[PDB]
């Protein structure tokens, strides 16, 4: 998306500055973005509000009745792997874990590539059927590249 | 002519009746055309009137439509010719074409393609077939002052001269009076001057038939000419834009009225041309997309013609848009084209063909007839009843229902009379009474609706009132996108309130119900608006009005353009179930409480 | 090019004038055009059928509690299955309908596959004001509707239509096995869903070889009821398919007569009100047990009981009407009166059937080809 940062990152004297937009006959992408919550408190990922119990509250719930809407597969990012633990133990201990569970099945990717392939795997067979489930990662891991979500998947 | 009953009785001016009721069609000696509809030629006898007359009124039995010069300009800009529409008019008359007609018809016909204006390199000029006619236009001393440094005589070839590009506006004006009007043709099929740009509408964006027509008569013989196509907002109006820009096939400039016109039309763009976002440019001073190097560039008034100090990237902006010839400007909401300000717009730009469009072609201070000339002829007029007949656009039930004044507001009403009236039948109980229960039995049955009401400081008790969503106006930007993103879907609220803001064409979703209360004085444009935004018993709108006060003659003179275009408004005096539930200012206490802070105002 | 960007249309040069006044003629002539606007067939689609055990597989999970649909989703499905369980009955004479209800992760079969159109009413009815908890299961569901369809002859056509409203369902067992057992049932399985598009619905639909439809709103819904309505199309012939069943005649009794004998109704006897005793009604054929409703399958003896009217309703299709030979009045060299209406003939062109030789006007021939469906003459 920035054409000027790369010319500049590296030594490269670009002549195109050249962008396109995929169409099709209906919108296949709906790109949103979601503030504050029901609460009318902000869900940033702030590093002074990590351990605020508010914004884990509101991310359950947006978790939870996102997972009714969109079937057979979510997939969702944190920032690290310490947040991520962080934000499902405190699920776990309030009742709003089991509302997602009784929806959609859980999968956390972990640092193990053998865990992290079966995982993958009984997602995979899992969002085959209707029994819908959540692959739940981190933006920067080996995961959000090593695979791509095609239609029907996530 | 002769006045017994004081009818203008023309018995004796066309007897040819001959044999004998074939012919669905009545003239007239003056100028006036009468159809027929209940007739099996109803169909080409309009195709026939459509393209030489403009309508005049469309009821459900007898049409009338009205012979103009600007309307037999337009028949004659198309291939039809002198002989074949006198001959066509007198094949279904039924009574014989009066000799006062067809000299009229001569007269029209004769002086159509004698002048033209023509855009070249930057330069009007205007182009002469018979040279006879520019010493004759010579000695008019408003013409003198166009030329500079006085166009000696433009030797080409056909006699032509330059004009000034300033004062285009006024020798367009004084040719009409000269009986030489002009013409804008523009042949976009050979130019090889114009960097004719790519764009192509994909073949999945089917139209209408009645879009067919209009978009055929516009292009008659290969060329466009300038020209106003009427099209109810709820029926396609944006897609006969982007097919006529993609016809042209050259630089289009799109003008707008609001901010958010311009993302309207960018989407229409979007969605129906198949043109990269590069090209497609929004010159607001929002975003600036690089309008500069653009392909289609989508602007909106009260900017091209600003009387202050402009930004520096605007300026830049206008200085390099002012240098290079546009095809096909298209124009939205041309009704309020003819304005202080609006109008040199038209003079600021160089373009080939303006196209403008329009939903509520009416308009108050008799400023339409400028618009002839302004722009160009009036093109197509859609028959909303047949559109409607067709299915695809709502048949709206539309109603009339007025209240009795109540008696602790009438005394207050015949006492005072500087202006301090309009918030009291505006705050009438009994109106309030009326659209709580039309609120509360459409909410009932899951519909949609949409409240507009002027005077916003009655609007603020009137929303809050009921805890309902309102926009004030200058609320905000998000505010507002926000509360008409969620009015449409989201079962537990569907009903809103608008103060003015909904009287030009904006994204507002599919309503089924509208209720308008304490609208604008005599405003035809915006009552017809309105009702524009209803229409995509589908749906119903409500007018309430206060008995015995102006308010009911506002009503009445503002309805006149709908009823011309067939709509018929039933008049409510009671209403089922009233009493049935509890309704707000049950009891009098309230309702004169309610007069203190309604005489609260006291703005002086 | 374009097809507007070429000659403005001149539809008005159609009209001409030789003697002034010639317009009548053309008038009349559009008039005469204006006519015969119909293909001559009510509908023009599927001219057999084939008998249908059709099973209504319904949500009952908390998902139905929401208010999409007014009031809420169980409401108006329940509504526009009674619908289109009363024009599937309209218009299939020996179908059968089944209704499974899926709740908490089970299957509960509502209401038997039989023919009766108002049992089934009765239970929509009553299961209206049913709870809705747990979350369906569509394997329970599609292992009864297999294990009911499992034994029906061949030539039936068995199909399973499923309205799915959660987008989640518990399977006790791998589905794709019971997929690939279907398939090889010959069923046929159609999914309505609600909400969005579910992965395994349109593998389960491809696979049998139905249609899966996600609904918009409830115009949406009736839409795809209605198409569902329909009957598929038959083999000219498949095997030796034919079934024993009854014409019971509408015997009332009148005290006038010594033989004024009251019954019970075997349908009225198992309700926990007094069983109807009425003077007649519909006797058995073959046991000469008493039945009220029609079609009704006999409780005693097996039975099919079914009113002989409804089974000829569609006979029209078996044998349709041929189309009559347009001939000009001029050239027709015979009576100048229609041999249906007796009126006389006054139209431009003349109708002639091809076996009779008679002479039908032009609302005649319509109302034969539309309505009648028969030829008066070829009656004779
Ligand atoms: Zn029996
Ligand atoms: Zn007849
Ligand atoms: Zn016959």
């Amino acid at each position: 998306s920035p054409l000027d940062i790369y010319p500049k990152i590296l030594d490269f004297h670009p002549v195109t500055m050249a962008t396109f937009t995929m169409t099709l006959a209906r919108v296949c992408l709906c790109p949103m973005i979601i503030g504050r919550g029901n609460d009318q408190v902000a869900i940033s990922s702030k590093f002074e509000t990590r351990e605020d119990i508010a914004v884990i509250r509101n991310y359950g719930n947006l978790l939870l009745e996102m997972s009714a809407v969109v079937p057979d597969g979510i997939v969702a990012f944190f920032t690290s792997y310490q947040y991520m633990e962080s934000t499902v133990a405190s699920w776990y201990e309030q009742g709003i874990l089991e509302n997602i569970q009784r929806n959609k099945l859980l999968f956390i990717e972990t640092q193990d590539g053998a865990e992290t392939s079966v995982a993958l795997e009984k997602y995979q067979e899992a969002c085959e059927n209707g029994r819908g489930a959540i692959l739940l990662s981190v933006a920067r891991g080996k995961v959000s590249e090593g695979i791509d979500f095609v239609h029907h998947y996530g | 002519k002769v006045d017994e009953y004081g009818a203008k009785d023309y018995r004796l001016q066309m007897p040819l009746k001959d044999d004998h009721t074939s012919r669905p069609l009545w003239v007239a000696p003056d100028g006036h055309i009468f159809l027929e509809a209940f007739s099996p030629v109803y169909k080409y006898a309009q195709d026939f009137l459509v393209a030489i007359a403009e309508p005049v009124c469309r009821p459900t039995h007898v049409h009338e439509y009205k012979l103009t010069a600007y309307s037999l300009y337009a028949a004659v800009s198309v291939g039809l010719q002198t002989s074949d529409i006198t001959e066509y008019l007198r094949k279904l008359s039924k009574t014989g074409v009066p000799d006062g007609i067809m000299q009229f018809i001569k007269l029209c016909t004769v002086s159509y393609g004698k002048v033209k204006l023509v855009l070249k390199h930057n330069r009007y000029f205007v182009e002469s077939c018979h040279p006879d006619v520019i010493q004759h236009l010579l000695q008019d001393p408003v013409i003198r002052e166009c030329r500079l440094r006085n166009s000696e005589g433009e030797a080409t070839e056909t006699v032509s001269f330059e004009v000034k590009q300033e004062m285009i506006e006024e020798l367009q004006k004084r040719c009409i009076h000269l009986e030489y009007p002009l013409l804008a043709e523009y042949d976009f099929r050979n130019d090889s001057v114009n960097p004719d740009i790519n764009i192509d509408l994909k073949p999945t964006a089917v139209l209408r038939p009645y879009q067919e027509k209009s978009l055929r008569k516009m292009f008659g013989n290969g060329r466009a000419r300038s020209g106003v196509i009427v099209l109810p907002c709820g029926a396609g109006k944006s897609l006969v834009g982007v097919t006529a820009a993609c016809t042209v096939r050259k630089r289009c400039l799109v003008l707008g009225n609001s901010a958010v016109s311009v993302e309207q039309w960018k989407a229409q763009f979007k969605m129906w041309s198949t043109i990269d976002d590069s090209q497609i440019c929004r010159f607001t001073s929002d975003a600036k997309d690089k309008p500069i190097g653009c392909s289609v560039a989508i602007s909106t008034y009260s900017m091209l013609g600003h009387t202050t100090k402009r930004s520096w990237e605007a300026e830049r902006v206008m200085e390099w848009l002012k240098t290079q010839e546009w095809g096909l400007m298209i124009l939205d909401e041309v009704h309020t084209i003819p304005a202080k300000m609006f109008r040199r717009v038209l003079t600021i730009v160089q373009a080939h063909c303006k196209l403008g469009l329009t939903a509520t072609l009416v308009r108050e201070d008799d400023k339409i007839v400028d618009l002839n000339f302004l722009i160009g002829p009036k093109l197509y007029e859609a028959n909303w009843m047949e559109l409607q007949n067709n299915g695809y656009i709502a048949k709206v039930q539309c109603a009339e229902v007025w209240c009795p004044m109540s008696p602790e507001f009438y005394r207050e009403y015949v006492a005072i009379k500087t202006k301090k009236r309009i918030l009291l039948y505006t705050m009438n109980p009994n109106k309030f009474r009326a659209c709580q229960f039309l609120i509360k039995f459409h909410e009932r049955r899951n519909d949609k609706i949409i409240v507009f009401a002027d005077n916003v400081f009655a609007l603020k008790e009137y929303a809050i009132r009921l805890n309902k969503p309102y926009i004030y106006g200058p609320t905000s930007q998000g505010e507002r996108m926000q509360i008409l993103q969620n009015f449409k879907h989201n079962p537990k609220i569907n009903t809103i309130f608008i103060s003015k803001v909904g009287d030009t064409s904006f994204d507002l979703p599919e309503a089924n119900v509208l209720i308008q209360i304490s609208s604008h004085g005599g405003s035809r444009r915006q009552e017809a608006q309105r009702l524009g935004r209803v229409l995509r018993y589908n749906a119903f709108f409500y007018s309430l009005v206060s008995q015995d006060t102006q308010e009911m003659a506002y009503s009445t003179k503002r309805q006149r353009f709908l009823v011309d275009q067939g709509y018929s408004f039933k008049v409510i005096t009671k209403l089922a179930g009233m009493e049935e539930e509890d309704l707000a200012f049950s009891t009098k206490e309230e309702q004169q409480q309610l007069l203190q802070k309604v005489l609260a105002a006291t703005d002086l | 090019t374009k097809r507007w960007e070429g000659g403005y249309e001149r539809t008005w040069e159609i009209l001409k004038e030789d003697e002034s006044g010639s317009l009548k003629a053309t008038i009349e002539d559009i008039l005469f055009k204006a006519k015969r606007k119909r293909v001559f067939e009510h509908h023009g689609q599927v001219r057999l059928g084939m008998m249908r055990h059709l099973y209504v597989v319904v949500d009952g999970s908390r998902t139905m509690e929401d208010q999409d649909l007014k009031p809420n989703r169980l409401t108006c499905t329940l509504k526009l299955l009674e619908y289109f369980v009363e024009e599937y009955f309209d218009q299939n004479p020996i179908s059968q309908i089944g209704i499974i209800v899926t709740k908490s992760k089970r299957a509960e079969k509502l209401t038997e596959l039989s023919g009766n159109p108002r049992k089934h009413i009765t239970s929509l009815k009553k299961a209206v004001d049913m709870t809705c908890h747990g979350e369906p299961s569509l394997y329970n569901s599609l292992s009864i509707a297999m294990q009911t369809l499992k034994h029906m002859p061949g030539h039936t056509s068995r199909e399973v239509l499923i309205i799915f409203s959660s987008l989640t369902t518990c399977d006790p067992s791998n589905i794709y096995d019971l997929i690939k057992t279907l398939k090889a049932a010959k069923i046929r399985v159609s999914v309505i869903g609600l909400s969005a598009e579910v992965r395994v619905c349109t593998v389960l639909a491809r696979e049998t070889g139905g249609t899966y439809h996600v609904i918009l709103d409830e115009s949406h819904y009736k839409e795809l009821l209605t198409h569902h309505v329909s009957p598929p199309p038959a083999s000219s012939s498949s095997e030796c398919s034919l079934i024993r069943m009854g014409f019971p005649q509408h015997t009332i009794a009148s005290l006038s007569d010594q033989d004024a004998k009251p019954s019970f109704s075997m349908a009225h006897l198992d309700g926990n009100t007094e069983p109807g005793l009425t003077l007649g009604g519909y006797f058995c054929p073959q046991c000469r047990a008493k039945y009220c409703e029609l079609p009704v399958e006999c409780k005693i003896c097996g039975l099919t009981l079914v009113s002989a009217p409804h089974l000829a309703r569609s006979y029209h299709h078996l044998f349709p009407l041929d189309a009559f030979q347009e001939i000009p009045l001029e050239e027709y060299n015979g009576e100048r009166f229609c041999y249906g209406c007796q009126g006389e003939l006054k139209d431009q062109h003349v109708y002639v059937c091809a076996v009779c030789q008679n002479v039908f006007c032009v609302d005649c021939d319509v109302f034969v080809h539309d309505s009648l469906h028969c030829c008066p003459g070829c009656i004779h």
